[PDB]
RNA sequence: UGACGGAGCCAGCGAGUCUAGUGAAACUCCGUCGUGCUGGCAACGAGGAAUUCCUAGUAAGCGCAAGUCAUCAGCUUGCGUUGAUUACGUCCCUGCCCUUUGUACACAC
């Protein structure tokens, strides 16, 4: 019944599903808040989808992320990818396309690996 | 008693000179087998 | 005069976010402490090789810099310092330990010399990197050296190498750790005191090049 | 107006090694030493000019180049010099076969020759020699090149006979407060004084006469003692 | 010090080997809408 | 003649070979793998560590490599090699028994790297023709007729002796010299898909435990 | 809101709300004499009877930040500048005080 | 003449500007002997035009009426 | 195939070895090499123009090569294909370098 | 000693230089028209600046 | 500088082992090496004549 | 880069009525110590000369499973976790190879 949006963030074998919907503004990773995501030195790697665009985008929506697999740093990279492209997809579908591609421009100017992973490797020289 | 399979051959001077003068004969008469270009 | 309103309600979230964390949406600082603006590279020819113009939050950009030739000239120089810090057989792979001791050494660089530690480490790079060197012109192995110049990417490479391995040998079996020896090394290399391993090694390389020029 | 030290009782000087690249010192490098070992069948020896007629000619080399006596009598002179007792010197040697040996200041090199020969056999084959009191390790084969072990601020000169002659006292007070001095002296019987071209920026000499090896060492040491007030 | 803003202290350490500290100290949303 | 999954590019195109080790190899296996990549030409070596075999196979067969040689060891001494031909082709996997390598023995100089000549001795059965085709379509087609290195795959009772020789042709005969690794390899399995799955249909694999095992060759 | 008490061979920081020792500095070799905080309250200098000024950071006794080796005589008073931050004045039983840039 | 056409554009690019100036002196002397000017016209044209086309920025900043 | 627009002659014809149909091409600035991509082959075919031979077949796309273009200044090849990937090939001078941008 | 800065305008190719050392052609920054041939040690490309302790010396080959 | 005397054995031989001053631990090390080489040679020979 | 003592946490392989699934370690945090070897007068404190291998999820660190007709358990093969430095130029040295009519159709050389 609610406007909701589901995205995916992947690094090596971690995978994070982020559901974004309209709400009061709560960002929850694995049930716990976002301010508990260990190893606590990469908590700003998790935070930078919020601090790159401002918390006034997150003031009206609530995100929840479920992260399985991987290790510590692969899980924080999956979390930040899921949060970033979930915010982009929510502003695409339920807010205007101008804020959509402003968010895409800001995340892509920081690093496009917030939005597109580096996936299939190696190179056979 | 009995055993499953013939064990691995211990390489001797006579068998190495056997395949050695075999390939002497072979590369003398140049009757070897490679690929050919298409 | 003229002022723009662009938020129209004080932004409050349901998950409480710390005040310094939500203060970090106006400027990106390294570890939320050290600002990247007014951090210039005070020696030209090394600007465009020591990169301080995209600010980061932690020295763990997992981007790929080793698949084109001069692509590591735009890895941020804090992260190049971190990656060069995590090398020997004992400490291979341990980038989180390297990031944590880089955080500790920037804190104690600032508490000793009360100035910007990113500016201190950038000055240390641009003072450490040797501006001349010798190759061994062979002649089959005739032991004679000929002085060559040295490109700025090699100067930044050898600067980070000299600083980090000087911090290792200075922390080898003394009371100080790698963070404190690296802090002393970066401070002395920034001011250029000739008490550091790194710029003593630079002065030796440049003097040998001046000798068999 | 200036006070005394708080403790007048004389401490021993800190013995310096390659693990201290900070302190100003004097490195003396005995280059092209003749330290090779050989088998008899049952027995191992160090190659002399005198333990054989033609073991060296069976090995190909000539007998005039198998002289460990002169690096022995240089090592005695350097380690009985007062600068070694004061702790401002360490002695590196490098064999003509390219083997670098670090020599501690704390070592007591044996005074006769064949005791030193039996010491050099075990050093060359066990790569390490401990003390009788077995607490530290005081004669050891280390890894080439020597510039990995020399101090980071260190002027490296070499000694010869055909060079602009200097005086050691004013030459050493020319250099500054943290610069050491690495003096490559050749421990050959004869040869061209080019054994260390790739490490050295200054090739100097001490006399106008053909100077023996340990006499050149003792001349440079006594000049250093006068320059550093020892 | 001058800006103590809390529990304020006078401390004196003696030559006897001890330390003396003397301090001076310092319903419903429906009902509320009604 | 050339069989049904090699006939499209038999002599049209040069091969492209990857040579790679098992997982975290020992130093003698790395020396051995360098010897295999400069045994046969247009082969390069790839450092397998933390490579999954499905995405390794997929990266090879979309980069365009023809085939893969995976080497397995036992405390230095290499024990197996698997040859996987990539355009959904066959894998012949072999065990290696008497391995003597030049990096172990002697600095006898450098090798020759010419497109070599190839000798195949008494591969009489149809399985012999199959293993001849899979062993010689990892070599370069059409060498010069005065190429001075030859290699030999000689069957000696299901134990393929593998050697490499250089030669000149003198006035009274031909004088031979031994370069590179000698083996006796033996096929323990063929199957018809690539290395990724092991769900592929088996064309041949040796039956060790049947009671008529040691009565015949290429059983 | 905290104060450092210099007893013999240890310096204890007490809190001004519980009056118990929150933190303590015990790795001195002889009698520690003076212990003062910097004007920013971020680090703590302590002069010791062997003439070794050791400055730690406050609220972390395990990270000795630098050990100035002053005179061989006992150093009896060590305090940072009250205006400047990076200079430390140590007087000792050598009848000479020293200003050190840290 | 004896340098080859594949490495001629490298042979003319290696040489510095002092050698370019004396190359111009060489061309200036050689087009007075009109025998070996006319037997090497396209070679002189190719080399001279590549030389000043490559070194054009420095040549037009030289200040000497002799040149 | 190549066309002289002076003598109006088709002087060169380049085919592959696989009997595919070509959908896009790209030439060198210094026109030594022509390059062409198909929509059924996933390879890029690299022909010399001076001789007529097939100089290379660049492989690495996992989808039909939709478009080719040579950079006019530094002469790097850019191909882009339906596997959602643009790819940059350094062909000239010992590199054989591939950079895939997803 | 006063030092000078010089931007690479051309990495010289097919010179017979010793490996690990590449000849290069640099123009100055105080007068951006005059060049000099130097030969550098690390990896170098065009329009990057390198630091000359002297500029009174043209570079020969190394070999 | 203090002056220590160097510990070394006279008439050194690397191929012989060091002279341990205990005749019941040097002996067990000698006979452990002896059983290892003779056991290895013995079972190598019996498995190759089994082959 | 230690040693004690607590705590938080993160994988992917693997399921025969057969065996005699939950969970990893490195990591992260919080208290405590404090850096001159071994015996019933032996070795040893990161290993000489030489030598081998190596270019991105690569070197290296880390654990967990399996045990697939050959091989392997004095171990072998998988699987994930963490993850760099330096080349990415050059034929100067060492070698190996190719060509020496341009042929293939213009233009140009």
């Amino acid at each position: 019944a609610v406007p909701s949006v589901q995205t995916f963030g992947k690094k090596k074998s971690a995978t994070a599903v982020a559901h974004v919907k309209a709400g009061k503004g709560l960002i929850k990773v694995n049930g716990s808040p976002i301010t508990l995501v260990e190893p606590e030195i990469l908590r700003f790697k998790v935070y930078e989808p919020l601090l790159l665009v401002g918390l006034d985008k997150f003031s009206n929506i609530d995100i929840r992320v479920r992260v399985t697999g991987g290790g510590h740093v692969s899980q924080v990279y999956a979390i930040r990818q899921a949060i970033a492209k979930g915010l982009v997809a929510y502003h695409q579908k339920y807010v205007d396309e101008q804020s959509k591609n402003e968010l895409k421009k800001a995340f892509t100017s920081y690093d496009r690996t917030l939005l597109i992973a580096d996936s299939r490797r190696p190179e056979p020289k | 008693f009995d055993r499953t399979a013939k064990p691995v051959p211990v390489i001797t001077s006579e068998v190495t000179e056997s395949l050695e003068d075999m390939i002497r004969r072979r590369i003398q008469d140049s009757n070897f087998d490679d690929l050919q270009r298409r | 005069d003229f002022e723009v309103v662009e938020e129209f309600t004080p932004v409050v979230l349901a998950t409480p976010i710390p005040e310094e964390v939500q203060q970090a949406q106006t400027e990106i600082k390294l570890f939320n402490k050290w600002s990247f603006e007014e951090v210039e590279v005070k020696d030209a020819s090394l600007v465009d090789y020591v990169q301080v113009r995209q600010p980061i939050f932690v020295a763990h950009t997992a981007g790929r810099y080793a698949n084109k030739r001069f692509r590591k000239a735009q890895c941020p120089i804090i992260e190049r310092l971190t990656n060069s810090l995590m090398m020997n057989g004992r400490n291979n792979g341990k980038k989180l330990k390297a990031v944590r001791i880089i955080k500790h050494t920037l804190d104690i660089i600032n508490v000793l010399t009360d100035q910007n530690p990113i500016q201190v480490v950038v000055d240390a790079i641009t003072n450490t990197g040797p501006r001349e060197d010798t190759t061994r012109v062979g002649g089959g192995g005739a032991a004679r050296r000929q002085a060559v110049d040295v490109s700025p990417l090699r100067r930044v490479n050898q600067a980070i190498a000299l600083l980090t391995i000087g911090a290792r040998e200075a922390a080898f079996r003394n009371i100080k750790t790698i963070a404190e020896t690296l802090a002393e090394e970066l401070i002395n290399a920034a001011k250029g005191s000739s008490t550091s391993y790194a710029i003593k090694k630079k002065d030796e390389l440049e003097r040998v090049a001046k000798s068999n020029r | 107006q200036k006070a005394l030290p708080a403790s007048l009782v004389p401490q021993a000087p800190p013995v310096l090694t390659s693990k201290d690249k900070i302190t100003k010192r004097m490195i003396v490098v005995l280059a092209m030493a003749s330290l090779e070992t050989h088998k008899i069948s049952d027995k191992y020896v160090l190659l002399n000019c005198d333990d054989h007629q033609g073991l060296l000619k069976k090995m190909g080399r000539d007998i005039s180049e198998a002289r460990p006596d002169i690096t022995h009598q240089c090592l005695l002179t350097l380690l009985d010099s007062p600068i070694n007792k004061a702790g401002k010197l360490q002695v590196y040697i490098q064999t003509s076969r390219g083997i670098l040996i670090e020599v501690n200041p704390t070592v007591r090199i044996p005074r006769t020759f064949k005791r030193f020969s039996g010491l050099m056999v075990q050093l060359l084959h066990k790569l390490s020699i401990r003390s009788v009191n077995s607490e530290e390790k005081l004669l050891k084969v280390i890894k080439n090149p020597i510039t990995d072990h020399l101090p980071t601020k260190c002027r490296k000169v070499t000694l010869s006979f055909d060079a602009p002659v200097i005086r050691v006292q004013d030459y050493i007070e020319k250099l500054d407060d943290d610069e050491s001095i690495c003096v490559f002296v050749g421990a050959m019987a004869r040869g061209k004084d080019n054994f260390a071209d790739e490490y050295v920026d200054e090739k100097v000499g001490l006399s106008n006469y053909p100077l023996s090896a340990s006499v050149a060492c003792s001349k440079f040491c006594h000049g250093a003692e006068d320059a550093w007030n020892i | 010090p001058s800006t103590a803003q809390g529990n304020r202290h006078l401390v004196a350490g003696l030559s006897s080997g001890l330390l003396a500290i003397r301090t001076k100290k310092k319903k419903s949303n429906n009902f509320q809408r009604m | 003649q050339v069989d049904d999954e090699y006939a499209a590019t038999s002599g049209i195109m040069d091969p492209r070979i990857i040579v790679t080790t098992s997982r975290d190899p020992s130093t003698r296996l790395s020396q051995f793998a360098k010897e295999i990549k400069l045994l046969f030409p247009n082969a390069v070596r790839l450092n397998r560590g933390n490579y999954v075999m499905p995405n390794l196979v997929d990266a090879c067969k979309k980069s365009g490599t023809t085939d893969l040689v995976v080497l397995h060891e036992h405390r230095g001494v290499p024990t197996s090699l698997t040859i996987s031909h990539f355009p959904h082709g066959p894998t012949a996997q072999f065990s290696l028994h008497n391995v003597v390598m030049r990096h172990d023995i002697i600095n006898a100089g450098n090798q020759s790297e010419v497109n070599p000549h190839l000798i195949f001795d008494n591969f009489t059965t149809a399985l012999g023709k199959r293993v001849v085709c899979i062993l010689k379509h990892l070599f370069n087609a059409g060498p010069k007729k005065d190429s001075e290195r030859v290699i030999t795959f000689a069957n000696r009772g299901d134990f393929i002796s593998v050697r490499q020789h250089v030669y000149v042709r003198t006035r009274e005969g031909v004088e031979i010299a031994e370069v590179g690794p000698r083996f006796e390899m033996r096929l323990f399995e063929l199957r018809l898909g690539t290395l990724e799955n092991k769900d592929a249909d088996v064309e041949w694999q040796l039956r060790r435990f049947i009671r008529t095992a040691n009565k015949k060759d290429y059983l | 809101h905290d104060f450092a008490v210099t007893s013999s061979t240890r310096v204890q920081i007490f809190s001004s709300r519980t009056r118990q020792v929150i933190k303590t500095f015990s790795r001195f070799k002889d009698v520690v004499y003076s212990a003062s905080f910097r004007s920013d309250g971020k680090l703590l200098c302590a002069g010791d009877a062997t003439g070794l000024v050791s400055v730690y950071d406050s609220y972390n006794p395990r990270t000795i930040l630098l050990s100035i080796n002053a005179s061989t005589h006992p150093t009896h008073v060590t305090k940072f500048h009250t205006q400047d931050n990076k200079i430390l004045a140590t007087a000792s039983d050598d009848r000479v005080t020293r200003l050190w840039d840290i | 003449l004896r340098i080859r056409m594949s490495q001629l554009e490298d042979a003319l690019m290696v040489m510095p500007f002092s050698y370019v100036l004396k190359f111009l002196k060489f061309i200036d002397t050689v087009m007075q002997n009109k025998t070996l000017l006319h037997s090497h016209l396209p070679l002189i044209c190719k080399n001279l035009f590549f030389i000043i086309k490559f070194n054009h920025k420095e040549l037009v900043s030289q200040k000497n009426e002799e040149l | 195939r190549a066309w002289d627009l002076i003598r109006y002659r088709n002087f060169r014809t380049f085919t592959g070895t696989e009997r595919i149909q070509f959908n896009c091409l790209a030439v060198d600035p210094s026109g030594e090499v022509v390059c062409a991509g198909s929509l059924d082959n996933f390879d890029i075919h690299v022909w010399s123009v001076q001789t007529g031979q097939l100089l290379d077949a660049l492989s690495g796309h996992e989808g039909p090569v939709s478009c080719l273009s040579f950079s006019q200044e530094n002469s790097v090849l850019a191909s882009a294909s339906w596997d959602k990937t643009i790819r940059i090939w350094s062909i000239f001078g010992r590199s054989q370098q591939v950079e895939p941008i997803e | 000693t006063p030092v000078t800065l010089a931007k690479v305008i051309k990495v010289l190719g097919r010179t017979g230089s010793r490996g690990g050392v590449t000849q290069v052609r640099v123009e100055f920054l105080e007068d951006t028209s005059r060049t000099i041939v130097r030969n550098v040690k690390g990896p170098v490309r065009e329009n990057d600046i390198l630091v000359l302790m002297e500029s009174e010396r043209e570079a020969r080959r190394l070999r | 500088i203090p002056t220590h005397a160097p510990k070394y054995e006279e008439n050194f031989n690397p191929d012989k082992k060091s002279y341990d001053p205990d005749r019941t631990r040097s002996e067990i090390n000698k006979m452990k090496a002896q059983l290892k080489k003779e056991r290895k040679f013995t079972m190598k020979e019996i498995r190759k004549d089994a082959k």
